[PDB]
């Protein structure tokens, strides 16, 4: 649902937050998993965009 | 004295300078846009998202 630049501020403030140590480890940890989820979860839509412009720029029948 | 070879002759010229006309103006045209359209395509292919 969310865009691909949210994605990068999500992330942008989990890890932020989280590198100055000062949290809980149940909550320091559940939140590292979420972290692992938007990392993994905006990756994939990479591989979809980068394979595109491969097909579309080289001439494929 | 009066046949029309000579009226005849002078035609057949000023014909064939009216093709020349056409060729040279529609050839001259067509690369105009064969050309402009390159440039566009040229600025098209600087902008690709890959990097």
């Amino acid at each position: 649902p969310a865009s691909f630049e949210k994605a990068l501020s999500e992330l942008e403030q989990i890890v932020t937050r989280l590198e100055s140590g000062d949290l809980p480890l149940e909550e320091a940890l559940n939140e590292f998993e979420r972290g692992v989820q938007l990392a993994r979860q905006g990756q994939a839509k990479l591989q979809q965009a980068e394979q595109r412009v491969q097909i579309l720029l080289s001439d494929n029948e | 004295q009066q046949h029309p070879q000579l009226r005849l002759a002078r035609q057949q010229t000023m014909l064939e300078r009216l093709q020349k006309r056409m060729s040279f103006a529609l050839e001259n045209q067509l690369k105009r846009t064969g050309q402009q359209q390159q440039r566009l395509t040229q600025r098209l292919n600087q902008q690709n998202p890959q990097p």
